[PDB]
RNA sequence: GGAUUGAAACGCCAUGCUCAGGCUGGCGAGUGGGCGCCACUCUCCA
């Protein structure tokens, strides 16, 4: 669970034609102290054949998802990187296994120093199980 | 008023303690933006267990700032405070969709029986 | 539902703790603009073995003093501090938002009861 | 143990609510205010 919390701002100055006439106007902010999250994602090869998606675009596509957040800086963005990427790919054009199997070899928890609220990604563990014979996992991405 | 001083549900409890924190809130505080409400309503709904531990220390802060001046109403919000409270033995972690609507029914009997003189 | 004596979970007695300490600094020294409540509430409630050591010295100090003059309360506090502080196992660094909560309620329940009479 | 204008009488077979899209750009809670004036632990017994 996460705790949204919310600021107030002064003003030096007056957009408009104030002329009821210090510290001239209140404003807002909304942030996160701190949090982590996840994400899941498919591809498919049926389709693909369909529009022409190929290797080269699956590449640069890897490098967006490692590189995203390094050019969005803003006021109200604060921080935000990213962490991990497994990613696991079937031997035929169909799959050898579902989906949710592969999705729960991936579990996170809180670690020993749990100390109340969590401020930082070294308060969680992540590890990765073994996938079936089917299923290649490469996860150092 | 149509409030019921003795139902002791614990979210019609609920309810009225965040009506009197909102009230207090107002007094404190005139020209204010907005209300407790239009903040915070959502979130006490949905996790009643993590936010009023932090809307009690304002309340405190509040309440300082008041008493100091001759308005001295705001003692007599406290007492209502300890009141309410009492009854209660935990905060819930969760509320069902059903108990979200008497939590609102205790809200507006104990705004409108706040408003009378 | 009201004060419990038999509770005995770590964040209810801090609570419990605090409010005879401040019960108890208010016939320490009448008249003082601000109470230990408005000084501190926040603070004790997120660092309670920062602050609670703190406390202590001045808690000793005045029962030092009061000691001279024939009034008395304050040897029920001081029994009341023993056994709460002797069921307390230790002080936490810092509480859980939820447990933070629960400390309210015992702080509460107890000034009610001090309240009284 | 001939006859109720009666004796018998299916509403039935089956059909995606679908494809996709940022709530965004940014703003000081800040100028300064004495806890002060004065008060006996003091009068006995080898």
């Amino acid at each position: 669970p996460v705790v949204p919390q919310e600021v107030s701002i002064t003003r030096m100055a007056v957009t408009t034609k104030a002329e009821a006439e210090d510290n001239r106007t209140m404003g807002r902010k909304h942030i996160v102290p701190y949090g982590l999250y996840v994400a899941h994602g498919f591809i498919s090869a049926p389709l693909a054949e369909k529009t022409g998606f190929s290797d080269e675009d699956l590449t640069l596509f890897w490098d967006a998802l490692v590189n995203m957040f390094e050019h969005d800086r803003s006021a109200a963005r604060g921080l935000m990187s990213s962490r991990k990427l497994i990613v696991f790919k079937h031997q035929n054009r169909l799959g050898n296994a579902p989906a949710h199997k592969l999705f729960d070899l991936v579990k996170v928890s809180r670690a020993e120093g749990s100390s109340g609220p969590a401020r930082s990604f070294a308060d969680y563990a992540v590890t990765v199980g073994q996938a079936p014979e089917g299923v290649e996992v490469k996860e150092m991405l | 008023v149509s409030l019921d001083p003795a139902r002791t549900d614990r979210p019609y409890l609920l309810g009225r303690l965040f009506a009197v924190l909102e009230k207090a809130q107002e007094d404190a505080v005139p020209g204010a933006n907005a209300t407790i409400k239009d903040r915070y309503l959502a979130s006490a709904s949905a996790n009643p267990g993590q936010v009023f531990h932090m809307l009690l220390k304002n309340a405190s802060n509040h309440t300082a700032k008041l008493r100091k001046d001759p308005e001295r109403k705001a003692i007599h919000y406290e007492i209502m405070m300890q009141e309410i409270i009492d009854n209660i033995s935990d905060f819930p972690v969760t509320m069902s969709s059903d108990e979200q609507g008497l939590f609102m029914i205790g809200y507006y009997h104990q705004r409108k029986a706040l408003f009378t003189k």
